[PDB]
This record gives structure tokens, sequence and C-alpha cells, in this order.
């Protein structure tokens, strides 16, 4: 990690991607297909 | 008194195969 997005007051656009389990077919449906898949949000803590 | 003549119509029958063969796939590209 070397760059951090606030992933925040971004809030039906943030989870927003991840939906594409569209329009576009070059996204093989992520399920239906049982395909894997990495997480785009990890956790932090701050100070 | 008694009965003579015996005759009949078909004659079937039966029959198998083995075999084993080796196959393979592989990871195809799960694409569009």
């Amino acid at each position: 990690v070397v760059s951090s997005i606030d992933e925040l007051g971004a809030d039906e656009n943030l989870f927003e991607d991840y939906v594409k389990e569209k329009s576009v077919p070059n996204h093989v449906p992520r399920h239906q297909f049982g395909i894997p898949y990495p997480l785009k949000n990890y956790f932090a803590l701050v100070l | 008194i008694p009965i003579p003549r015996p005759i009949t119509t078909p004659h079937n029958n039966f029959i198998i195969f083995n075999k084993v063969h080796r196959f393979l796939t592989y990871g195809l590209a799960n694409v569009v």
C-alpha cells in the first residue's frame, strides 16, 4: 500500500463496481461462472 | 393321440466392448 484513496463519502457507487457479478459482457459475470475475485477495500487504523 | 410337430421364430444375443483412454483438458481461460 503506498497510496490509499478515501473509499468513503463516495454511497451507491462505492460498492458499485462489485455490482458486476451488465452492459459490458467483458466482465465475465463474476458469479454464475463461478469466478475468483480480489477485494478492493482493505481496513486500516488511523491517527 | 399324441402331438408331434415342433418349430420356432427367433434367436437373439448380447456382447460388449471395453476401452480405456487417457485424456486431458487445460485450465482454459474463462473468457469472452
